[PDB]
């Protein structure tokens, strides 16, 4: 109820480079000053030969607005041989996946694609490139000697990836052995300590990762959105992870232990093709120390009372308690086609309450499609089933696609440094990214 | 000696890979044990094969057949 859109920050790029794909924020622990991170998946960059690469661009907010590109790749396409190339960095959707801890900026090229010493092929394994301090080192836990289809040649390493506390890199691969997906956690200081530029195929040594399973997982796309939060009282983030395929496509949630990957819990939608597990996140939602664990399922259809069913959207709320048992309630969505649910985002506790609050987003709904972002306020029982403010977009298509306002959303960052958490939502249909300031709450 | 080779074979084109190796090991070993199932999962046993040989199929394939996800048990 507290954000101002009255008088929003509003950044653009470059025309049909999706500005506002994905977005998150840049916080430097001693710099003083703090930076928007939105990427732009197909701008075209500067690099020799390569089109539409995509790019991360740090946006400023103090003083004026105005965005400059990240030399995370100043270079084009090696060569493995004369007149044979390494690698594809053409429409890589660089800048598709962004995240940053401190001054840790991880921004991912989920469309990379390389051909491997074993043969000539194009294969899309997925990079990223981890920058901190005043070093740059390419990461990309996918490219490995265990490659195609069977292997981590399709992994699309860094489709969704997250930071543990614990200064670990979670990546979640849902194209891993035939799109069973996969899980890769590694450390920061082995990914950066542990880095030549002559070395394509590098091995960690405080690696974990899942496994490949029996053919009745293909297809499943496990990591496909990823979050962490501690669900086994060890100190310790665990690993949470969608897989919007799953069990006959009703869509799961998996929980792995976040110290030797041993499972230990799973959630399982109800309805077939909702789509349950396209986005999860892990938060305290009532104030029990407690992560909860918050799974979208935005094609799900609600039946009405003469029988006819809806496409509205679902959001699954479950409240952990300290006996490991999960308390389980739902929430529908309000308008048919918009998808609510596709995408959540917690704010941490927005209106300084005492308990998180969430934002869930329905990219398409509202007059002519433009997106509404739904802001949830939470409480002791669990989320409030009410929408306290609702966010519209405020442009139309030019292009076809829909500005898609609330596709991508982050929060919990404050920015004006008033004590109330802000949230940034990208509309890259039109090529823009918003940045949505909280307001001071006053109680009389 | 002997050992156990299993093929998993899968995709759209698990079947068109299933037959390309199965004519290849049919070729190399005429009368290896070569028991194939295209029931649900998809996949080709070699048993019998000698040892050696096992790795000269697993070579052939991985230079070939794009992605086939290969087990070896030895004794
Ligand atoms: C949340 O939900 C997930 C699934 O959605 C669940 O994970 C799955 O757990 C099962 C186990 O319950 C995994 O299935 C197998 O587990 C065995 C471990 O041993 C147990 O089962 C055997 C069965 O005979 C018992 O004898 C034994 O006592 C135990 O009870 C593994 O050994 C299996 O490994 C296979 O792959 C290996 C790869 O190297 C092979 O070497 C091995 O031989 C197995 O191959 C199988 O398939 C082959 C296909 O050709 C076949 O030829 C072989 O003969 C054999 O049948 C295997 O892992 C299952 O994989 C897990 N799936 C996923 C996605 O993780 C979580 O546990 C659950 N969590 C919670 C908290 O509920
Ligand atoms: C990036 O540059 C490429 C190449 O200049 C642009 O692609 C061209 O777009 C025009 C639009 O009228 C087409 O007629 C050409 O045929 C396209 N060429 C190729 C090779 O695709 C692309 O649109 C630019 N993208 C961005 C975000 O600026
Ligand atoms: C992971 O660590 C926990 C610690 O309590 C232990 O109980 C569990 O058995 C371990 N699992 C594996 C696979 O090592
Ligand atoms: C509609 O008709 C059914 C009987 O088929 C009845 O039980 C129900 O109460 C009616 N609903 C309304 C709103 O009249
Ligand atoms: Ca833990
Ligand atoms: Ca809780
Ligand atoms: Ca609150
Ligand atoms: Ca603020
Ligand atoms: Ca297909
Ligand atoms: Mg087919």
């Amino acid at each position: 109820f507290n954000l101002d859109v009255d008088s929003p920050a509003e950044y653009s790029g470059p025309e049909g480079s999706y500005f506002g794909f994905a977005v998150d924020f840049f916080v430097p622990s001693a710099s003083s000053r703090m930076f928007l991170l939105v990427g732009a998946p197909k701008a075209n960059t500067t690099q020799p030969g390569i089109v539409e690469g995509g790019q991360v661009l740090k946006c400023d907010w103090s003083s004026t607005r105005r965005c400059q590109p990240i030399e995370f790749d100043a270079t084009g396409n090696r060569d493995y041989a004369k007149d044979d190339p390494l690698e594809f960095k053409s429409h890589q959707w660089f800048g598709a996946s962004v995240r940053s801890k401190q001054d840790k900026i991880l921004a991912c090229a989920p469309l990379y694609h390389w051909r491997t010493e074993m043969k000539q092929e194009r294969e899309p394994v997925g990079t990223c490139f981890l920058q901190d301090g005043t070093k740059t080192v390419e990461y990309a836990p996918c490219r490995s000697q265990d490659i195609d289809a069977d292997g981590q040649g399709f992994c699309q390493g860094g489709f969704s990836i997250d930071f543990t506390k614990a200064d670990r890199v979670l990546l979640g691969g849902p194209g891993s052995f035939y799109w069973q997906g996969q899980l890769i956690s590694d450390q920061v200081a082995e990914i950066v300590s542990k880095y030549d530029p002559n070395v394509y195929s590098i091995k960690y040594n405080n690696q974990l990762a899942t496994r490949t399973a029996q053919a009745i997982f293909d297809d499943s796309y496990l990591g496909y959105s990823v979050a962490v939060g501690d669900f086994n009282g060890d100190g310790i983030d665990d690993f949470v992870s969608g897989v919007p395929r799953a069990a006959r496509t009703l869509g799961m949630v998996y929980i792995y232990d976040g110290k030797n990957m041993s499972s230990l819990y799973n959630f399982t939608g109800e309805q077939m093709a909702a789509y349950f597990g396209f986005s999860v996140a892990a938060t305290d939602i009532n104030g029990d120390d407690y992560a909860d664990v918050f799974i979208g399922a935005p094609l799900f259809m609600d039946r009405g009372s003469d029988g006819k069913l809806q496409e509205v959207g679902q959001v699954s709320v479950s409240l952990q308690r300290a006996s490991g048992d999960f308390q389980t309630t739902k929430l529908n969505g309000f308008e048919v086609f918009a998808r609510f649910g596709s995408a959540i985002a917690p704010l941490g506790d927005l209106d300084q309450d005492g308990f998180n609050d969430i934002a869930i987003a329905a990219p398409y709904g509202g007059e002519d499609k433009k997106g509404i972002v739904y802001i949830f306020n939470g409480r002791s029982t669990g989320l409030n089933a009410v929408p306290s403010q609702i966010l519209e977009g405020q442009w139309a298509a030019r292009s076809g696609c829909p500005p898609s306002f609330g596709y991508s959303m982050k929060g919990a960052t404050d920015i004006d440094k008033n004590g109330y958490p802000d949230l940034i939502v990208g509309a890259f249909g039109v090529d823009r990214a918003i940045l949505y300031r909280a307001r001071p709450v006053i109680t009389v | 000696t002997k050992c156990v080779v299993r093929f998993n074979f899968r995709g759209d084109m698990a079947v068109y890979a299933l037959k390309a190796v199965k004519d290849h090991l049919k070729k190399e070993g005429p009368h290896w044990n070569i028991t194939t199932h295209n029931d649900d999962e998809v996949y080709l046993v070699v048993r019998g094969i000698h040892e050696s040989d096992a790795k000269r199929i697993a070579k052939w394939v991985e230079s070939t057949i794009p992605g086939i996800s290969v087990e070896t048990q030895c004794d």
